């Protein structure tokens, strides 16, 4: 996808968003 | 250290290692060496300040030389120059002597903040309550 | 002691932390010394202050008067002398790791770490933890992944 339209939210975001969010992105892939 | 095995604290002074009278040979005579408390000493000394008391333990087993290690000053003591009277009495405690300052109590405490139990810094004033009320002289609060 | 209005609270309190906790850790002091807690204490203060506990209480009697409540997995630690350990905020996190540690330091056993629950189940040390916050470990997934 595009790369820069995913690091302008993918450097700034909040908090519990990403608590319950990456204990599951390591599921897709890895 | 977890593992005591030799500790007598006979508060020292700074501003010169080197007593006879109070301490001087009674503080090393038993494997431990009178010549090197001016050496090392005198190393962790200056860099804070000097001439008031100093409880202190050491590391000698029976191996000839050592390492010195450093404390804490007594807490109903900074209550004299940290507080004012230099007794605690004068009317024996059947008389309620002393006097406070209910400011300090907290960051002269505070000042003995690396050995103490309670979490909460305002629960290491709580102590010094019982320990500033070790005559019955009430605070001004 | 004291009577029921007290056995009762030790409930009631301790409970509410299983109710709103986080993770569960194990351990037998048998030879818990002082300087035991209070290290422990500066941990439970690390890991907050007193956000923690460990009250002694295996009385099955006790902390598992707690347990037919959630984490009924502890009908089986519960046996003999037991440390239980609650968490509130933080991670499921370190507080696992440290037991390890700690009773590796001879720092008497651990119950062989019975275990307990966040899943529910026993026992195996863990750090699959406190990397919690290591999002970073997809953030450099990031440009490592867009580059390489």
């Amino acid at each position: 996808s595009i790369t820069k339209d995913q690091i302008i939210e993918a450097v700034a975001a909040m908090s519990v968003m990403d608590v319950v969010e990456l204990i599951s992105a390591m599921e897709e892939k890895f | 250290a977890k593992k005591v095995q030799a500790y007598v604290k006979l508060q020292v002074a700074a501003g010169m290692a080197n007593p006879s009278p109070p301490v001087g040979p009674a503080l090393g005579q038993q494997g431990v060496n009178i010549m090197e408390f001016c050496k090392a000493f005198n190393a962790k000394t200056d860099s804070i300040e000097k001439g008031l008391p100093i409880p202190v333990v050491i590391t000698v087993y029976a191996d000839r030389s050592f390492t010195f290690v450093t404390k804490t000053p007594p807490a109903a003591v900074l209550l004299k120059k940290a507080a004012g009277i230099k007794s605690g009495s004068g009317k024996p405690n059947k008389d309620k002597v002393g006097k406070i300052s209910r400011a300090q109590l907290q960051e002269i405490a505070q000042t003995k903040a690396a050995d103490m139990t309670g979490a909460d810094i305002e629960a290491m004033t709580r102590s010094i309550e019982g320990t500033a009320r070790s005559m019955g002289l009430v605070v001004e609060d | 002691m004291a009577l029921n209005l007290q056995d009762k609270q030790a409930i009631v309190a301790e409970v509410s932390e299983v109710a709103k906790g986080a993770l569960s850790a194990v351990v037998a002091d048998s030879r818990g010394v002082t300087v035991d807690k209070m290290t422990e204490l500066r941990k439970a203060g690390r890991e907050a202050g007193v956000y923690m506990r460990v009250v002694r209480n295996t009385l099955l009697r006790r902390a598992v008067e707690g347990t037919p409540f959630e984490c009924l997995k502890d009908a089986f630690v519960g046996p003999t002398l037991i440390a239980y350990s609650m968490e509130h905020p933080g991670a499921a996190a370190r507080l696992f790791k440290e037991f390890a540690k700690a009773n590796a330091k001879f720092e008497v056993k651990a119950a062989a770490f019975e275990g307990e629950l966040i899943p529910a189940s026993q026992i195996d040390r863990l750090a699959t933890l406190p990397t919690y916050e290591e999002a970073i470990a997809r953030l450099m997934a990031t440009m490592k992944e867009a580059s390489a």
